[PDB]
RNA sequence: CAGGCCUUGACAUGCUAGGGAACCCGGGUGAAAGCCUGGGGUGCCCCGCGAGGGGAGCCCUAGCACAGGUGCUGCAUGGCCGUCGUCAGCUCGUGCCGUGAGGUGUUGGGUUAAGUCCCGCAACGAGCGCAACCCCCGCCGUUAGUUGCCAGCGGUUCGGCCGGGCACUCUAACGGGACUGCCCGCGAAAGCGGGAGGAAGGAGGGGACGACGUCUGGUCAGCAUGGCCCUUACGGCCUGGGCGACACACGUGCUACAAUGCCCACUACAAAGCGAUGCCACCCGGCAACGGGGAGCUAAUCGCAAAAAGGUGGGCCCAGUUCGGAUUGGGGUCUGCAACCCGACCCCAUGAAGCCGGAAUCGCUAGUAAUCGCGGAUCAGCCAUGCCGCGGUGAAUACG
């Protein structure tokens, strides 16, 4: 239950509650940031890669 | 007509204006003992002049924002001690030996990932 | 060893 | 204490308001 | 003539602030200097590993710096010259009155 | 207001009819189990009572 | 299982983003998805041209897409034929003004993603992994670099026991921030599974 | 504390009597960072201790501290796997610390409802040689006298 | 519970079956998967087969159970104790 | 998991074939999915006054190829992570010694947080590590003066409110600054002690950063991937259920057992963040949750907002209580299609255990521990007492 579920998420749901976030890149239904539309894993991979504008490792 | 110092300590910043007078102080638009009422530590912000005997010779107009009422106090204690050496550079000695000329960098340490606070750790238990 | 489908466990 | 919703400290603890901590 | 510009890289942001402030310093009159607004920070804290390892993280921030420049007396020689200006891609500008 | 013994009558009467009809709450007043949807895997000791320890599963020597 | 990524470690210092633009919380994801969706198509096609980088810049309803490459030929095409045929298909997904460019790679053997891809490709052809590594390092140092290290990890030669093997020359100080270290990864699929090639090229300190 | 021995923190003298020993004693009263409340308790008792028994408050405080400082205590040493009770002379730093610590603890064991009264009476009883904190000092001094046989293991 | 500014909630497709019965001279067994339906005075006297995830459980409706929900009388877990 | 359904399939490319569909609204049945169905009616280019016939986005159905699998193998793998360990280490080139594994260098004296340096030496160099370059904090400067600031004049509905100004506080970019650089002493040196100056002194405090490798450590369920297995089913859609069960046992936590406390009223002082189907001032209804109005702000402007501990005054008087707030009855509010299973919140009533915890065991060396509140991510709501952050108050102790 993966590809059918990554496709059903894009679909408009019978009710606005059944809509849930989903990583655009890998398809994770969990730990999905609204801002990037990514998940915590892909977010880390693209940040280290430099393909996320302005984002960088924070240090304080 | 004025003598100014900037006192900082722990997110609290102080602007001290020392004008000659009866020894009357106000802080943020109200009286000293009105703004520090009930805080025994309050009498420590006016300690530097005790070292130069300037007790009742200066009135003080002082504003403070940020931090907390005890961090604000230590800022005042540095601020007036910073204005006095501006008024009288000779106040260098007898003030620096009393450490009134320095600001402590002692601020809150950041919380870190995998702890409860900066150093308090989650409880350990093998098995 | 790891339940998943038929193998269940 | 903080566990009693029917007091001010409890309302603060759960971050709610009511008769026992109004605005 | 109220001009605010934004970006993630401040070096590109402060650069384009110095350009425009000197565009009105050529033709025009009074510039209100490039005043820096407080930086708004959106942070992201992630479990550093793909599985299980909760007590190991990694922090990421996204900084959106803000600069403000005000042109006092416009003089449409400036309002013309501004149309031709090299504005890098890392900066987005907004103008009101 | 109705008070003391009179109040306890209606509290009893409501619990009893919850058990009579056989709703999910009345089933939990039967068995003395938590009624407001709490966990029973642990805790529940106020509603369930003092612990009744049992022999467990063992390892190999 | 411990070392941090060498680029993301130096971003804003010795390395700059491969997507340079501003956006707001309203359409940041929509644009970033576009970058990824665009960058997906490019690496798929321009692979045979040896794609070493994709730069993206944006203003509004327009985009840069500066493609660095070792062989501008497979990009431009006949008098600018492929460069058009792709730019056509490009904005066919962007719906914007997509102005593709093509920058030449000075020394390809001084680019990390290329060295990794040459080794990843060489081992798909069943070449001696241990040798391909030493040669690649040898080329990068002959190309003047101040240091190089190359890592292949997996079932080398198809062995059942997985293994890691590497070679290095000069110096590669990953802990040093002012040290420009180009990093690049290439993944080689084989009859027996996936291998992983890490290339580290140390250009110099700034 | 392997490398170097630690440094002893110097305390800001109190804003009334200007005495470090007073500041240290308030810190032993303080719980959860409430030094304001702490100093407030200590001073209220100074009132009580000047009302009852009209001596000077600060004078009663210091003498009570003196009557609670232990000059000898037992520690542990080795010689094989054995665990001896060795009588040791108490350092001035430690005499003060144990005296202050036992006072608050003895005070809080008292039955008076409010905190300042417990501290007032304990400081009074201690300055006259009674109280739990003095009974604790004499108790410690006894155990070092009994195990005086093992005094030759001292360092 | 549900805001009374909203309605006493019934899935309609069940209330439909109930009302046609009252008109036609009930009874009839009623199989529903709608546990979330609120019992309602038009249901008094019938028996409703409420699904509990595995089976449709008959529930004779009485006056004293009118205000409740349907799933309350089709328990969802079989337990019968330990040991 | 149960049951009702779908069979080139929810999805990818590719091949035909019939309809020849595009798109948007309906109907019957049904829990829904599904099955059955009815209307609004195709641009390319064309033979076009002709009936129109084809070609094609894209659709529908039939049929293939193939898709699909969070099925298995982390003992086939990539990638990433944990870990030893921020421990001072692991090595290489040539030379020398040894038949050889290998040794030497890297040992030794001294030194340091450190294979950090000094000195010595069949060793002489070099690499990965250490340190440094990077970030936050502490002092100072410069450049800036609105939405931030108000020192001093001028008005002032008495609110930095208007004039005025950028001094200051600030905000945010670039610089300065510390080097054991100076003095004394020890020393062969590196360094060590002490002192001066200084906001800061011996790496200033915190962060980012994790050597060759180890655990055949973790992850085939984020993703990728070899191989094995399923193909009207281990794939796919749906409604409902379960993931929340409960004789029990363990971990991590919240709230407490009270007077340095609890309650009520009044009154102060933060920081970091967040906010256009968002934050929502202010007003009214309501004990209230909230509802209804209804400004302002794409936000150093308007809002979240009250910070809490604290300060003042007042009450309780050592009680299982004006401690504790579990459990349960009843009544409501909000989100949501829907709160039975199985939501949060408000109000009335209920007011359990618990009198400081057996054997045992954990954290922390300073703005730390303890305590006090604040925000954010996820997010309709929320079982968050969790996590990542933020500041307020602020200790004890280190002989060894
Ligand atoms: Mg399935
Ligand atoms: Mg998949
Ligand atoms: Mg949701
Ligand atoms: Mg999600
Ligand atoms: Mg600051
Ligand atoms: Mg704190
Ligand atoms: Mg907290
Ligand atoms: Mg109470
Ligand atoms: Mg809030
Ligand atoms: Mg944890
Ligand atoms: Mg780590
Ligand atoms: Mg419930
Ligand atoms: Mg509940
Ligand atoms: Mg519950
Ligand atoms: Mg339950
Ligand atoms: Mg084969
Ligand atoms: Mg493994
Ligand atoms: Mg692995
Ligand atoms: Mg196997
Ligand atoms: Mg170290
Ligand atoms: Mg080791
Ligand atoms: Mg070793
Ligand atoms: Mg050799
Ligand atoms: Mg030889
Ligand atoms: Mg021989
Ligand atoms: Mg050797
Ligand atoms: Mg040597
Ligand atoms: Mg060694
Ligand atoms: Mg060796
Ligand atoms: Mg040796
Ligand atoms: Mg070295
Ligand atoms: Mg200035
Ligand atoms: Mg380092
Ligand atoms: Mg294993
Ligand atoms: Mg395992
Ligand atoms: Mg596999
Ligand atoms: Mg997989
Ligand atoms: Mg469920
Ligand atoms: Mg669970
Ligand atoms: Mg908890
Ligand atoms: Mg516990
Ligand atoms: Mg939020
Ligand atoms: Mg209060
Ligand atoms: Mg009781
Ligand atoms: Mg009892
Ligand atoms: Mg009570
Ligand atoms: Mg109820
Ligand atoms: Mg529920
Ligand atoms: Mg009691
Ligand atoms: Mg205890
Ligand atoms: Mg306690
Ligand atoms: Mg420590
Ligand atoms: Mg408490
Ligand atoms: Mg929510
Ligand atoms: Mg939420
Ligand atoms: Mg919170
Ligand atoms: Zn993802």
């Amino acid at each position: 239950a993966r590809k059918a579920l990554i496709e059903k998420a894009k679909r408009t749901p019978k009710f606005k509650v059944r809509a849930y976030t989903r990583c655009v890149r890998c398809g994770r239904a969990r730990s999905v940031y609204r801002f990037f539309g990514l998940c915590r894993i892909c977010l880390r991979e693209l940040a280290h890669k430099g393909q996320l504008p302005g984002v960088r490792k924070a240090s304080w | 007509e004025q003598y100014y110092g900037t006192g900082r300590r722990k997110e609290a910043v102080a602007r001290v204006f020392l004008r000659p007078g009866n020894g009357k102080v106000t802080v943020n638009g109200q009286d000293f003992n009105e703004y520090f009422q009930g805080l025994v530590r309050a009498v420590a912000a006016l300690e530097p002049l005790r070292a130069v005997d300037a007790l009742g010779h200066f009135d003080a107009y002082i504003t403070v924002r940020g931090g907390g009422k005890s961090g604000q106090i230590d800022a005042i204690k540095l601020g007036i001690a910073r204005a006095l050496v501006q008024y009288n550079p000779d106040y260098r000695a007898k003030l620096k030996p009393l450490g009134f000329l320095t600001r402590d960098a002692r601020v809150v340490e950041r919380k870190k990932y995998g702890k409860h606070k900066a150093r308090r750790a989650p409880q350990y238990s093998k098995r | 060893k790891t339940a998943g489908x038929p193998h269940k466990r | 204490g903080k566990g009693d919703r029917r007091t001010r400290r409890g309302k603060i603890w759960r971050g709610t308001y009511g008769k026992y901590r109004p605005r | 003539i109220r001009i605010k510009l934004r970006g993630f890289d401040h070096k590109t942001l402060d650069a384009s602030a110095q350009k425009i402030v000197e565009a009105a310093r050529r033709s025009g009159a009074q510039v209100s200097g490039p005043i820096p607004l407080p930086t708004r920070v959106r942070r992201f804290t992630v479990i550093r590993g793909p599985f299980k390892h909760k007590d190991s993280r990694e922090h990421f921030e996204l900084r959106t710096h803000n600069r403000l420049v005000d042109i006092i007396n416009p003089n449409r020689k400036t309002i013309e010259q501004l149309m031709t200006l090299d504005l890098p891609t890392g900066v987005e500008i907004e103008i009101k009155t | 207001w109705k008070l003391e013994g009179e109040l306890r009558a209606e509290v009893a009467a409501n619990i009893k009819r919850l058990m009579d009809i056989g709703c999910y709450r009345g089933l939990r007043h039967r068995r003395g189990l938590p009624v407001r949807g709490q966990r029973t895997r642990t805790n529940a000791r106020t509603r369930k009572g003092p612990r009744k320890t049992v022999a467990g599963k063992k390892k190999a020597p | 299982g411990n070392k941090i990524h060498p680029i993301g470690f130096r971003l804003g210092i010795t390395r700059d983003w491969e997507s340079r633009w501003y956006a707001g919380k309203k359409q940041y994801r929509h644009l970033l998805l576009e970058d990824q969706r665009i960058r997906g198509l490019l690496e798929k096609e321009l692979y045979s041209a040896g794609l070493a980088r994709v730069d993206i810049e944006r203003a509004a309803d327009n985009v840069a897409v500066t493609v660095h490459v070792a062989k501008p030929g497979v990009v431009i095409g006949r008098g600018g034929e492929r460069i058009r045929v792709l730019r056509e298909e490009l904005a066919k997904l962007t719906g914007k003004n997509v102005a593709l460019n093509v920058q030449e790679v000075q020394n390809p053997n001084l680019s990390a993603p290329l060295v990794a891809q040459r080794v990843a490709e060489q081992i798909e052809r069943r070449f001696a992994v241990r040798r391909a590594i030493k040669q690649a390092v040898q080329r990068v140092m002959e190309s003047g670099a101040k240091g190089a290290k190359v890592i292949v990890s997996g079932r080398i030669g198809g062995a059942e026991q997985a293994r890691t093997e590497w070679a290095a020359q000069g110096r590669v100080p990953l802990h040093t921030l002012r040290a420009n270290i180009d990093y690049g990864f290439a993944l080689a699929r084989t009859t027996y599974g996936v291998l992983g090639v890490k290339a580290y090229i140390f250009l110099g300190e700034v | 504390a392997r490398r170097r021995r630690a440094e002893v923190r110097q305390l800001q003298p109190d804003l009334v009597y200007g005495d470090v020993l007073v500041t240290a004693f308030i810190n032993k009263i303080m719980r959860d960072g409430k030094k304001n409340l702490a100093a407030r308790i200590f001073y209220d008792a100074c009132k009580i201790i000047q009302e009852k028994t009209g001596q000077e408050p600060l004078k009663v405080f210091k003498q009570a501290v003196e009557n609670v400082k232990p000059r000898m205590e037992v520690r542990s040493r080795r010689v094989g796997g054995a665990n001896y009770q060795v009588p040791m002379e108490v350092s001035p730093r430690r005499q003060q610390s144990l005296a202050l610590r036992w006072l608050v603890q003895a005070a809080n064991q008292r039955p008076e409802r409010r905190a300042a009264v417990r501290i007032a009476h304990e400081l009074m009883d201690a300055a006259e040689g009674k109280g739990g904190a003095v009974k604790k000092k004499e108790d410690v001094e006894r155990m070092a006298e009994a195990n005086r046989a093992y005094a030759h293991y001292r360092w | 519970p549900r805001s009374l500014k909203k309605g006493v909630f019934v899935d309609d497709h069940l209330l439909e079956k109930v009302l046609e019965l009252n008109a036609k001279g009930e009874k009839r067994l009623i199989k529903t998967w709608s546990r979330r339906s609120t019992i309602v005075p038009e249901m008094v006297g019938h028996t409703i087969a409420v699904y509990n995830g595995k089976q449709h459980v008959p529930v004779y409706i009485t006056e004293n159970m009118v205000g409740h929900k349907l799933g309350e009388f089709a328990p969802t877990r079989t337990y019968r104790g330990h040991g």
